[PDB]
């Protein structure tokens, strides 16, 4: 007991030091920042927010734990007031009630008590100006608290904070609306929490009602103040109207527009691997591959570990259905390695014609599949090796007869190839010529594509591509 | 990202995308190439 | 000090791959037993080789005689640091008692390592560590370790020159480059042949002979895999020694196919027998059949597949599905005519794919500057 | 007033949208003024 | 989500399945699945006698599927059928 009892007073100063200047120093700052320049936005402490929650969301959150009661949610959140500058007697009374921890016995006011404690900014009479300080007072004790997943009696708490919330969103549209720029470092805010909306739903119920909540949030950031803001939602949207049916496929094109502009970077590259896994299931492979791949290239930076491990797992799925992929095994890590092996000899599969072990694959490694959701390619995928068992030949060889390619790739007949033959000339997959006797088929070398024709053509799609980034460069160094 | 529903839900290996080839095709092989010296 | 223990690691291959003698391998490990004073070395062979019977007090009283020999430099150890001078106390500690890590296990190794290294004041004795960790590392198959040291050994000996020592790091590097795949590096730092003349571990230079020659039949390409052989001079009287890899030298530039299958099977059959070859000789069967079809398809623009049965002795449909597989996976393209028994050259790769690299690497090198460009500000 | 202050604040947003717009727009220009009067010391400089 | 079970509601998920797969349009086709979509190579025979029928499509059949013609439960395709013929 005096071994451990000592060591309990050093921890809590810790969150007393640097959790308290994460909304003191930020906080403070953004003030100024927020009361004029405000150019964007940056505001650059919204997106220094990004690099405080995220990192609190591993440690410390609020809590935590380590050692305290859990009393910095209703420190911060109570005596805002405010006024002018004696705003850091606040602060200071801030200071004033770490002792309280150190010193009597300390009492948790969370839980129970924060539904009040929400509603004080509004009671200290007055806030009196800036809503995302609030909103970060609703969402910061709370949305980190979220990651507990007790689920008893404290998910209506975190439903409390998406009502009170609300109130900052009632205070988000009514309050401003001319050259407001909290609302860009809201959208930073107002994602977030409508990223938890979602998350705390999945736990209980998917949210049919949000779904309208949604379009509501959606419609009306146009065209007044849209900045970033509908990429978020419609990242809400793309995302549970993905896992959940129907229509909303299709539903893409009467939104876009993009939006633009993307934003924030990676934020919009995991977007387009939404939208694609929505065009895999259009059967489109074309659109889908560039689309997938331009979702790992510009997916920056992880780590950790498998959150982007994962989605790049089901994002090389379009390339099973391209007919023409690799061993997947470059793109393996240690961590996805023990996840991806039912999913890895899948595609060893792919590349050879042998349907005895590629229905040996479906039968052991299908129970992984079954969370993925992949099942409706498994079906389409066999039409798919066919066409590249045929290609390997077609493309090794000059002329390829049906007996032979029969057996080889195992159709087995003589008459189904002739099926398969001429839809792979419907495609445009192959242009071997056939003569049917018994028959045969007798193919001819393809050329005259040569050299003045594709590669000068294509150029004109290389160089309008580099000659936008002239511009992207140059627009980019217009803003220092 | 770590956002939205991301979290919610020489060497050898460089090799192994080429070694895999092997497994699936012909083995290695010596073997059956040596066996097809007096086979013909 | 290695050639002996290090005969047990290719004594360890000899039982891993092959089971059909137990007994011819655990005759000379208990010969190997009995003498240098082994203990771990028949320990990890008792699991592979047969469980005796009794070793125990046979070779108890060894690794008590161990024991007593490693007092005695345990011993050593507080009685010379009684004296004092430099490097001197302490160097006797290293090499006798990380003999001991040829003992047994990694006890000998781990704490005789570490306990010496930071007093040796010359960089000989610090490689003789790295030496140890590589006989260790040759032995248990674990990679880490030999790896590590010689990371180590050159920051540290290379400074600096040296002429003895040195040149067996270029050949460890080399071996751990036809440890891991390297083609390219492997004959490179082998380049030294003779300057580093036999060595303990250099084992059998005829046989470190045989390890050089059989990467520079495919990263020594054909105008220079003549050239080194030929116009070098200490290199030339060791192949000559050997009928059956000169042979198949010289007829890999004489271009017969008839000789090859029989003779890369006798390479194989020392690729197949040979530790650390294992994952490494499934790549290189195929891969010295089409650097003699690379000169093959070369010579002609229609070649018929009869006139390779000719040749290949007799092959018909094995190269039928072979050559086909050798497309497949982007090796020597080509287009070869079935049943029309024509083979098309092709493919003039000197004007159009030569052109793609530009682009398709620019590609992801421009995206990586476009999303980064982004970054910039915000 | 409903016309009005709260419609004419979304007004004036437009406004300081644009003004912070233009100001972004302005910072390209003001460091590009920069880039102008640089050279043009330069366009002295050839001169001196 | 939670309703009785009713006994029409399985061919009639497969009677506008079959009309649609006679006028071809195959993404439509995919998407109606999608009520069920995780269950339909599982269970509900019903539904896999289309995506086995679909499958005979790209044989192409022609053959197998008369030889499938012959025995289903169906029931009401017999009109669908006849315009798979066409």
């Amino acid at each position: 007991p005096p071994g451990g009892g000592e060591q309990e007073p050093p921890p809590p100063p810790a969150p007393q030091d640097v959790e308290m200047k994460e909304e003191a120093a930020t906080g403070g700052g953004s003030t100024g920042e927020a009361d004029g320049k405000t150019a964007a936005a940056a505001a650059e402490h919204s997106q220094r927010e990004l690099d405080t929650v995220t990192l609190e969301d591993i440690k410390e959150h609020v809590k935590q734990l380590e050692k305290a009661v859990s009393g910095k949610e209703p420190r911060f959140v109570l005596r805002a007031l405010r006024m002018l500058p004696s705003t850091s007697r606040r602060l200071n009374h801030y200071v004033l009630y770490k002792a309280v921890q150190g010193f009597f016995t300390s009492n948790n006011a969370t839980r129970d008590f924060l539904l009040p404690f929400l509603e004080e900014p509004m009671d200290t009479e007055a806030d009196l100006q800036f809503r995302p300080r609030t909103g970060k007072a609703a969402s910061t004790p709370l949305l980190p608290e979220v990651e507990a997943y007790l689920q008893l009696l404290v998910v209506i708490f975190m439903m409390n904070s998406k009502r009170y919330k609300e109130a900052q969103k009632i205070s988000d549209d009514l309050m401003q609306k001319i050259s407001t720029q909290n609302r860009r470092a809201l959208d930073l805010v107002a994602a977030k929490c409508y990223y938890y909306h979602a998350r705390v739903y999945e736990f209980l119920d998917k949210l049919d009602v949000v779904r309208s909540f949604l379009h509501a949030r959606l419609r009306t950031a146009t065209l007044r103040h849209d900045a970033d803001g509908q990429a978020t939602l419609l990242n809400l949207l793309l995302r549970n109207y993905l896992h959940y049916s129907l229509y909303d496929q299709a539903e893409k094109l009467v939104s876009k527009s993009v939006f633009p502009e993307q934003a924030n970077n990676n934020e919009w590259a995991r977007y387009l691997y939404y939208t694609g896994r929505i065009k895999a299931i259009q059967l489109e492979y074309s659109e889908a591959r560039r689309t997938m791949t331009n979702a790992l290239r510009k997916a920056p930076q992880h780590t950790a570990v498998g959150f982007k491990q994962t989605v790049h797992k089901l994002l090389i799925v379009v390339e099973l259905l391209l007919g023409e992929i690799p061993d997947r095994l470059q793109f393996r890590q240690p961590s996805l390695k023990r996840s991806l092996m039912p999913y890895f000899l899948l595609t060893q599969a792919v590349r050879t014609g042998n349907l005895a072990k590629f229905n040996q694959v479906l039968d052991q490694f299908g129970e992984k599949f079954q969370a993925d959701g992949t099942y409706t390619l498994i079906i389409r995928l066999r039409h798919n090796v066919i066409k590249t068992g045929v290609r390997m030949i077609s493309l090794s060889y000059s002329r390829i007869s049906l007996a032979d390619i029969a057996q080889k790739l195992q159709l087995d007949s003589p008459e189904d190839a002739e099926f398969i033959v001429a839809k792979a000339i419907r495609d445009g997959v192959i242009e071997a010529s056939i003569n049917h006797e018994k028959g045969y088929v007798q193919s001819k070398e393809m050329i005259d594509i040569y050299s003045t024709r594709e590669p000068q053509l294509a150029f004109h799609q290389r160089i309008s591509f580099c000659l936008d980034i002239h511009n992207m460069s140059v627009k980019a160094m217009r803003f220092p | 990202m770590s956002e939205k529903k991301q979290p919610v839900d020489e060497d050898n290996w460089d090799d192994d995308n080429v070694e895999d080839d092997f497994s699936n095709q012909l083995r290695a092989e010596l073997e059956k190439h040596g066996y097809k010296m007096e086979t013909s | 000090p290695k050639n002996p223990d290090l005969r047990i690691a290719q004594l360890r291959f000899l039982l891993s791959l092959p089971e059909h003698r137990g007994d011819a391998a655990v005759r000379d490990e208990l010969m190997a037993a009995v003498r240098d004073n082994n203990m771990a070395p028949y320990y990890e062979a008792l699991c592979k080789s047969l469980d005796w019977q009794i070793d125990v007090d046979l070779l108890n009283k060894m690794k008590k005689a161990n024991e007593d020999e490693l007092k005695r430099l345990d011993e050593e150890l507080e009685d010379a640091e009684k004296n004092l001078g430099e490097s001197e106390i302490r160097d006797a500690m290293m090499a006798k008692a990380e003999y001991l890590c040829r003992i047994g296990d990694k006890e000998g190794a781990l704490t005789a390592f570490r306990k010496t290294y930071d007093k040796t004041v010359a960089l000989g004795h610090r490689l003789d560590i790295v030496f140890y960790l590589l006989r260790i590392g040759l032995f248990y198959m674990d990679n880490d370790l030999i790896t590590r040291n010689t990371e180590k050994a050159k920051s540290l000996i290379e400074e600096g020159g040296d002429w003895d020592r040195r040149n067996r790091l270029k050949v460890y590097q080399g071996l751990y480059c036809v440890a891991i795949r390297d083609f390219k590096q492997a004959a490179e730092l082998f380049l030294d042949t003779v300057s580093t003349f036999t060595s303990y571990e250099l084992m059998d230079y005829k046989t470190f002979v045989t390890y050089t020659v059989y990467v520079s039949m495919i990263a020594l390409e054909r105008p220079d895999l003549r050239e080194k052989v030929i116009k070098g001079a200490e290199i030339l009287e060791v192949l000559h020694s050997l009928p059956a890899v000169r042979q198949y030298l010289f007829s890999l530039y004489e271009c017969r196919y008839s000789v090859f299958f029989q003779s890369l099977a006798v390479v194989e059959q020392e690729m197949k027998k040979d530790w650390l070859f294992a994952p490494h000789y499934r790549y290189y069967v195929r891969e010295m059949r089409i650097h003699a079809y690379s000169q093959l398809l070369e010579s002609y623009r229609s070649l018929t597949l009869g006139y390779m049965a000719e040749a290949f002795g007799v092959g018909v449909e094995f190269i039928d599905q072979e050559l086909s597989r050798f497309i497949a996976a982007g090796r020597l393209h080509c287009k070869i005519d079935k049943v029309n028994e024509i083979v098309e050259t092709n493919r003039p790769d000197s004007k159009n794919w030569q052109y793609q690299e530009t682009i398709k690497k620019g590609d992801l090198l421009l995206n990586r500057v476009q999303k980064l460009s982004r970054v910039i500000n915000m | 007033l409903e016309e009005g202050k709260a419609g004419s604040g979304l007004r004036q947003y437009y406004l300081s949208k644009i003004e912070e717009l233009q100001l972004i727009v302005n910072d390209k220009s003001q460091n590009l003024r920069r880039l102008q009067a640089q050279r043009n010391e330069l366009n002295a400089k050839v001169r001196l | 989500e939670q309703l009785p079970e009713s006994a029409y509601m399985h061919q009639l998920l497969g009677l506008n399945l079959l009309f649609l797969l006679s006028q071809n349009r195959v993404a439509e086709f995919h998407t109606e699945l999608e009520r069920l979509p995780a269950k339909d190579i599982q269970t509900n025979v019903y539904i896999k006698h289309p995506v086995s029928l679909e499958q005979y499509l790209m044989e192409g059949s022609y053959n197998k599927v008369f030889l499938a013609k012959g025995n289903i439960p169906a029931e009401s395709y017999t009109f669908f059928i006849d315009i798979l013929l066409d």
